[PDB]
Order: structure tokens, then sequence, then C-alpha cells
RNA sequence: CUAGUACCGUGAGGGAAAGCUGAAAAGCACCCCGGGAGGGGGGUGAAAAGAGCCUGAAACCAGGCGGCGAUAGGAGGGUGCGGCCCGAAAGGGUUGACCCUCCCCGAAGGAAACACGGGCGACCGUGGAGUACGAGGGGAGGUGACCGGGGUUGCACCGUCCGU
RNA sequence: CGGAGUAGGGGGGCGGUGUAAGCCGUCACCCGAGAGGGGAACAACCCAGACCGGGGUUAAGGCCCCAAAGUGCCGGCUAAGUGUUACUCCAAAGGGUGUCCCUGGCCUUAGACAGCGGCCCGUCGAGGUCAGGGGCCCCGAAAAUGGACGGGGCUUAAGCCGGCCGCCGAGACCCCGGCGCACGGACCGAUUGGUCCGUGAUCGGGUAGGCGGGCGUGCCGAUGGGGCGGAAGCCGGGCCGUGAGGUCCGGUGGACCCGUCGGUAUUGCGGAUCCUGCC
RNA sequence: CUGGGGAUAACAGAGUCGUCUCGGGCGAGAGCCCAUAUCGACCCCGAGGCUUGCUACCUCGCUGUCGGCUCUUCCCAUCCUG
RNA sequence: CCCGAAAACAGGCGGCCACCGAGGGCCCGGGAAGAAGACCC
């Protein structure tokens, strides 16, 4: 008998197409500072930094080569508040309040707009609802934001979220979300340079595969290969049990599912296109462009690493659900050199 | 409907009137589903539904036998149990049943029955153990 | 209004007799003394309102049940439902 | 019946299928459509029986009508009922279908309430009582129109095909 | 006197052999050739042998729900879900201050531990200590897809022991009414018989097989009939008949057809890896 | 070659467990003395069904094959890791 | 961490329309998506 581990992992099945393009959170980080956990932006490209080394390791006070993604990230607008009860199970929404003056493209995504809805009502509501949180019933606060993808001219069509907030006091948690709702809000405002991020999207499509390259299948002897089944596995299974096992590697649907990566680390924030260096400023766009995304003209984060997604693709982040316990610090590092040759 | 309260019955005792009743035809709704008692020893009691709940079918755990782990779901799978299943009569009999795990405010304000033939009374060895203890066993939810 | 529930067809667990049916009264003082029903007629009422008549024959058991018969027999839409005495 | 024919084999040799308009061709004049097979109107005839021609079954196909029909388990049926639909004649029935009320007899069988006693008790004995009831057998008074039968389906219970 | 079939048997009990399973015989209750009611389902373990329609009482067994009938009564045991198994179809030698009982000896008003004090007393000062045997349980006790007291579940039980009281439950038993069969009898027929009466607790399952009576199909000799005012055939329906079948109604169809007696026969299909044609 | 046969072998399966794999009880002793750290005769009691046999209940055109490659899963009587 | 309102208690919230017409699809120019369908601009 010879032994050896199975061919892939059981843990992201079923491997199916994503649900949205707009990725899901579905677990949020406790934290005591009371900001709202996340932003969101769109991927552009990579290029790599020459920095001295921080974390904790070999290697540490030394100039190292690091890759580096970018992704731009303009304004997102504050259009909603959220109250949450608790119900027999879990949590369930208790109500919802608007504001009244929303941009004409996000009808694109919300095809039924309120007809007068003026600022007198708005206020109204949000009274109801301050009123309504201030007893004790309520459990969560969340705000609802959308994206402006107009400034950067790529679509006009906004991603609508909703979004959680830290803290552990619902009147401290409303009375942050009163003072932001109906306004713009920043990326620097929310994250802080040199922390370590959850990103969340859904990788690119390969379509239909087979299981040597979906799952890590072995391609057969030369003589099944000369026979007709050098790509195919052997057998589906034994006589009994008298069928199929879901456990057996088979092709199908391969790409574009949900994923979420651990720990990567936040470098730098820019804004406008620039990044300050030295007092310099300087261009992190190539010469030529990025291939396949034109210009940075915004604010942009530079994260560690890889992302997945293809290049216009939406990016969620958040801090840190699972982070080790030897961190490094939470502030931006010393880059000596950041390439902006051409990338084609 | 008919509303019980289940704060120290047995459990297939309770669960033998009920199905009675519901097969007769009435409508009955079980409060404080956690405080019911199971008499026997812990461990033993742990082990069959531990087993209970590691069963499943080997080629697609979609299907497959779904032993509860929530004490609501125990009760109701119970009562189940003492029916016929495979009938509309049946089906028909376990729809008109609802269980509750506490007493929610929609109950709140009304006298609750008991049932004579169960109650902790009737017992004699100090071996007793609770569903609420049995779901935390398993890692349920309330 | 003087009235039974139908619980189950005559037999065994194995088989059964579709022409005899056991019923409960209601009333406590006629479960008390339930021989003295015994020859009543006994109603059973359609969705189109026809209407099925059966016999008390005799007592079933010691808790306060009746057997009837029906013939023409009642169908499986009737053995949890109400049943009228005359 | 244009049969030892068509057709098979180098040859010796082997060897099919295929009957019927109508009394009389009266075998469809004339019109519209269509490239045309042809279709639709009109005509002949006692009857289209229309040469793809006497009668014209079943399997199989399509449409219409009736019943069921997307939470659900058995060889496709059996017993008992319920719901929708068909019901001129051949079956019953206004000389009275179905239903309602009361009266008499009554096989085997056969209670109970209640009163007095035995038993720790579940229960039992005596009287009520061979009463109430009881498959069937008969008779009297009322309302007046369906019942039996057939197709499909719902509920309850039963039922692991045929030949060897 | 005549006509057969049977020359592979099996379950259960007994005997010889064999590690055993099995092999060979024996008995002659069952299956084969035997329905129905139970054991979860089971060829042969239990009740019980079957014409048809009905009304009642019991048997095997069962009475917490599935599921008709008791969350039944008295006294006791088990704490291991042990168990909830008549059989078909259930693990031992060896052990256990685990608990409930029986018996037989030996010390006791200062005994059998510990303790103040080196066989002794002042104190803890009231019953104790050895042997056998019995009941229930425990250890001994490891298997492969996820799972089996039939399942749910059950702990002064819905388990076990010794007894008891009521109820439910078959085609078995009693009763009412109908069919047939066997035997006997009376009366009566132009051929193998018919109408009725009496008896049947002691007649009513059935393979191989034997016997009796009926239904249907094509031709002949006779007899009686029908048919263009619509024969045969075909389609859908009603009535009679245990039934094989028969007859009637309506529609289609357009030239032959039937009943009775007596004779004749290429005389009745679901199968043959049947034959032909069609789908 | 023809006709047959699961009335009858090889072959997997069912049954059985002599044999096989894994154990236990008691205590002669060996172990400087010390049965029991370790080993444990002779004699008695078992489990599993993974070895081979025995039998002939199933299949005579079901598939009649050993080994290897490939792919999935389970048991514990545990080699490493706790 | 992945799947997940067909979870038969077949869910909650906000908003729009009905009690001509909200909304959706075919169509057109195209990919970051793709065996047909589906997805996105």
């Amino acid at each position: 008998k010879i032994h050896r581990p199975r061919r892939g992992s059981l843990a992201y099945s079923p491997r199916k197409r994503a649900k949205s393009i707009v990725p899901r959170i579905r677990s949020w980080p406790k934290d005591s500072e009371v900001r709202m956990l996340g932003f969101a932006g769109y991927k552009a490209g990579m290029t790599h930094i020459l920095m001295i080394d921080d974390s904790p390791g070999l290697t540490k006070g030394k100039e190292i080569f690091v890759p580096v993604t970018i992704v731009e990230v303009p304004p997102l607008f504050v259009y909603g508040i959220r109250a949450y009860k608790q119900g027999y199970l879990g949590l369930e929404t208790a109500t919802e309040v608007w504001f009244h003056d929303l941009h004409k493209n996000v009808a694109r995504r919300i095809k039924t707009l309120p007809k007068n809805y003026n600022e007198e009502a708005f206020q109204a509501k949000l009274g109801q609802l301050e009123d309504l949180v201030n007893d004790g019933e309520i459990a969560d606060v969340r705000l609802l934001v959308h994206t402006q993808p107009w400034l950067i001219g790529l679509k006009k069509k906004p991603e609508v979220m909703e979004y959680a907030i830290g803290g552990d006091d619902v009147k401290a948690k409303f009375d942050y979300a009163k003072e932001k709702i109906g306004k713009e809000l920043r990326a620097g405002e929310v994250l802080h340079e040199g922390e370590l991020l959850d990103v969340i999207a859904v990788t690119k499509g390969k379509g239909t595969q087979g299981p040597v390259k979906r799952w890590g299948v072995k391609v057969q002897f030369h003589k099944a290969q000369r026979a007709g089944k050098g790509r195919h596995i052997g057998n589906l299974g034994p006589w009994h049990p008298a069928r199929v096992m879901w456990t057996v590697p088979q092709a199908g649907q391969m790409g574009f599912h949900h994923r979420t990566e651990f720990n990567k680390r936040l470098i730098a924030i820019g804004e406008n296109g620039k990044l300050v260096l030295d007092g310099n400023e300087i261009e992190i766009t190539p010469k030529g462009g990025f291939p396949h995304y034109g210009i940075v003209r915004s604010d942009f984060l530079m994260i560690e690493g890889t992302i997945p997604g293809s290049f216009k693709r939406i990016i969620r982040v958040r801090p840190a659900i699972r982070p080790p316990k030897k961190k490094p610090p939470v502030e931006r590092p010393q880059i000596t050199y950041v390439s902006r040759e051409s990338k084609q | 409907m008919r509303i019980i309260n289940a704060e120290g019955l047995i459990l297939g005792r309770l669960a033998s009137k009920v199905a009675k009743m519901l097969l007769e035809g009435e409508e009955v709704v079980i409060v404080n589903a956690e405080k019911a008692i199971i008499t026997g020893n812990r461990e033993d009691i742990f082990a069959k539904y531990k087993q209970r709940t590691e069963l499943r079918t080997r080629t697609n755990p979609r299907r497959g036998p779904f032993y509860p782990k929530r004490s609501d779901e125990i009760v109701r799978r119970t009562v189940r149990g003492m029916l016929p299943w495979k009938t509309d009569r049946g089906r028909k009999a376990f729809k008109r049943l609802k269980v509750y795990v506490g007493v929610p405010k929609e109950f709140e304000g009304k006298e609750f029955e008991t049932i004579s033939e169960a109650h902790m009374s009737r017992l004699a060895t100090p071996k007793y153990v609770t569903v609420g203890e049995v779901a935390k066993f398993l890692g349920g939810k309330f | 209004v003087r009235k039974a529930v139908v619980l189950s067809y005559v037999g065994s667990h194995e088989h059964r007799d579709p022409n005899r049916v056991i019923l409960k009264p209601l009333d406590v003082n006629d479960r008390g003394s339930a021989a003295r029903l015994i020859g009543r007629k006994v109603v059973w009422r359609t969705p189109t309102g026809r209407k099925l008549v059966g016999k008390i024959v005799r007592t079933h058991g010691t808790r306060g049940e009746v057997k009837a018969v029906f013939k023409p027999g009642l169908p499986g839409q009737a053995l949890g439902d109400y049943v009228e005495i005359l």
C-alpha cells in the first residue's frame, strides 16, 4: 500500500460561479476605535519597490524587493443608516433612513427612488430613528454607502454596499453615523498606514476546465496517452457503494469564485495620483499607462503582494480579522525606489 | 390552540400525549423546550446524541439524515418519531405543531397547561439531564 | 350540540373494517354513561351538505368510546372530524 | 394475376409478391388560388363508392372534449366510501325514485345509570334484566324525481409481474 | 376388469459418522400440492384447514405513540439504556466489602478499629467477626459506506422476578339466509334423464393424475323461421348467466343469415431465442 | 464438433473455523536474593473472519484472470506526531 | 473560511406600481464573462 494526500481541498465546495460580482462580507472584526470598518476601490495594476525591512524575522533592517498592487479609491458617499434588532434566531433589520438628495446615476442601480421626500421629512425620520435607538431595543447600527465611479471616468453605474461601525455602544455608533450621513468619505479618514488588511473580490474567470488543472490530477502513463485517456482520471470509484461519490474529482467551472485573503500590509496612501517620498511628488502611473487600465488621477492604496481579481474589478477591504501575534509597526516604511517604467 | 409549558416534564411521555392530541386534531404550541429533562447517565445520553448527529450519506451530504442540534428541534423530532410520517394524515398532524425555546412576547400574558402523566415528580432516581445541556454539548444555538 | 369525534376504523394493526367506526363523545356525562347511547342514530355531513347516517352498536374499551356502524361507510377524509348524535 | 415469371448463384442449382369502383363512366363541365403535386367552390350518382376506388378492425399519430395535474414512493391492482363529469334507447321508476316519522315480531347474542355487600387494590357479586338493543321480517302515515350504471380522481387499509 | 402418474424430495424430532458445517438412514406431523390470523419482513415456529352474503363470541398473541385495546393492581429487584429476543436468528474459563437474601459457628457490656498509657487497664462503650451458599448487575469484551430492542423513546419503567384483574383481537366456534354435492325415496319423460321430499357434528382447499356435465366454431340430412320496410361483419352501450357466453338498443354497412333434432371435422392460443405482415 | 448440466470441479460469494492472525486464566520456574521490571513451560478458556482447507446452497457462456498505473473512501489490533 | 430564502414558520427592511400600466425582455456597440443559456459595460 502507498499513502499520499488527496488531490485538492474540500473546503471551497461547491466550486460554482459567484452569486454576484460585488463581494459580500460575512464577518467583522472587533475594534475599539469607533470608525467605519472598511473601504472599496478598483484594481489598477502592479509594480515593485525597494524598501527597508521592518517586520520581525531575518532580513530585518535590509533593503529588499517587494511586489506591490495599486487600488484606485475615489471617495464614497453615505446615503443611509440602518438599525438592527435581535429576533428569535439572529439579527433582523428594524428600519432604514435615507438621504433626500442623491446623484442622478444612483437610479441605474436603484430603479425606484422616492418622488418628493424633502429635507424636513428626512429630519423627522432621523428623529424617529434616534428616539427608537435611545431606548435599549437596538443592537447594531450600519452605514449604507455607494461608490462614485464617474469621477474617474470608468463607468456611471455605482456599486451599493453596507458597512459596519466599530465600538460597543449603539449610541456612539449612531452619533458617528449621524455626523456622517449625506456626505463624501475618504480613505485617509478610515485607514491608517501600516495596517494589516483582508481583501475580498471575485477571482478571474477561466471557464470549464478538466481535473488536471482544476484539482491537480496526474497525467496518465504514455500508453494511456496513446490510448485516449491521458488527461482523464482512472475510475469514479469502487463496486460498493454502487454510486459516484461527491469527493471524486471532475470537470466543471473554474475561476470566478468568492475568495478572501489574510494579512496584506498597507504600505502608503496616495492623493491625486502622487506619492511623496523625500519631499518630491512622483507619479505611480508608469510611462505609457497601466496595461488595460489608464491613468490614476484621484487617490490610491499601495498594498503588498497580490490580490484576487481582474484589473477593473471592484475590491473590498477590511482590517485584519485574524492577525498574527508579532505585527509590524503601524507606520509607513522607508522606501528607497519606486518603479514607474513601462509595463507592457 | 393548546399551549403547554415543558418546564419539568419527561420528554417521551410529553411527546406521546402531544402526538395523540395532534392525531385527534388539535393545534398545539409548546413553550420552554430547553427545560424538559431526560433521565439516565450523562455520558450515555451525550454519546447517543452525538452518534445521531454524525450520521450521514456517504455519497451526498446534501441528502442524508439531518438530526437536530437545537432543543426545540429535538423536541419536534421526538414528536415526529411518534407519528405516522409517511402519510398525508401524519404530515398534516405534524404541520399542526409548533415548539419554542423560552416564552416569546407574543404568548406573554397567558396561563399554560401542563401534563400530569409527565412530570419530574414521578421519579425517584436523581440521574437526569437537561435538553439545553444536550444542545450545549452538541454545539447548537440555545 | 351533542357531538363526538371520529377516532379510527375498527380492526387490528394489520387490517381494518371500513363500515365500522370508533367514536369519542365529548361531554363528560355521556362519557361516564356511554352505554345509554346504544341504539342511537348518528350523522356525518359531507362537503356538499349530504348526510351519511349510522347507528351506535355497543361500547369499546373502558375509557368511554363507542362503536358505530355506517353502511354505506365513511371516507378517510373523516377520521379526525365531528359527528352529531341524535 | 404479363409464374417456374421477376430476382440470387461461375456452375450443379435455388426461388417470390401481387384478386373485388359502380346498374350504367354517368371517370368530375365551369370558376378562384398556386411554379407545380394540388387545394377550395361547384357538379354526377340511390350511395363518393373518386380509379392512392366493396366493407374498412387493432397497434400507432394528431387535434378537440372530460377528469387530474410542479412537498412527492411502489409490479400500476383490490375493499370501502367521497368529489367533478356523462347519462335518448335497450334497466327500474309518478300504478310513486329518494328521503322523513311512528307501530308489531324478532335468531345467536346482549348492556348501563342506580341501591345493598366482598376485596389493600385493579375489580367483582346480588337486583335492575334476559329489559334497552339486535341481522332480518312486516305494516301505517308524509315530501315528491331520481336511483342503479359508466369515466377520472382524493382518503384509509391491503397488495414484491406472467410462463417454465 | 380397466386408466394412470410417481424411480432428484425438503423442514422438524431420533440414530451412525464427522472439528464443525455437512453425509447417510429412520418417524411420517408439516411444505411440496395449503388459503387466512401472528412472530418486523420469514415454504415448512404458533393459532388454524377455504362454497356465497351477513350478524356475534373466542384462539395465537397483545393493550405509552406508531397501532385496536391498561401510562392496570399488589409485593420485591436492577442503575449497567443492562434490558426492552419463545424458536428460526443472542460469547466463555476465571473473578467482584457492587447491591438484595438464606444458613452455621466465635467473641459481647466491655467486645471488633483507632487511640491516653508498655498480655494490661482510664476513654471512643454498642453490638461485632469469620465461613459457606443463592438472585440481579459489573470486569473479562477489538472491524471495516452512516444505523438499528421493528422505530420513537422508557429508569418506584414503557425493564426483570412472583402473582392477579379487566379489555382488544381470525375465514376458528355459534346463528340467519342462499348455491352445489353425495346417498335414499315418490312421481314423470319418443335415448345417456327431469320435478319435489328426507339425512348430512360425522359433505364443500388442492399439483401430477383419473371421472361427470356444459359454452363456443365450419360443413351434411331433416324441421321451423328471418331478410333492401335493410342480412353478415364493425363501433359504443343495457340486461341475463358462477362462467365458458348469449341477447337487445343506437350508429356504420349494403346481400345473405339463424334456432331445434341428428351426424361429421385442417374445431377454441400469451409464450415455442415460433412463422408471416404492419407499426 | 453436437447436444446438455450449477443434478458436478477450477472460479468469486454463502456456511464452518480444524488451521491461520490476535488474546486470556493458574502459576512450575528463569531473573545475584525476589513468579508477576521482563520472560513465562505443562494444562485449560476464547475473539476475528485478513491464510489455507472442508462442504457443494448460488451462477455453466453474468463477469471465467494475477500483477502494475490511476482515483476515492473506511476499521484499529498505533510505526511517527499529542 | 466556502455554499446557502425550496429554511413548507418557503424570512426581515426601504422604496415604486397596481387594487392605461411600474417594471422586465428582444434589438444595437462591445468584454474584464462565456460549450448553448447565463454575467458585465
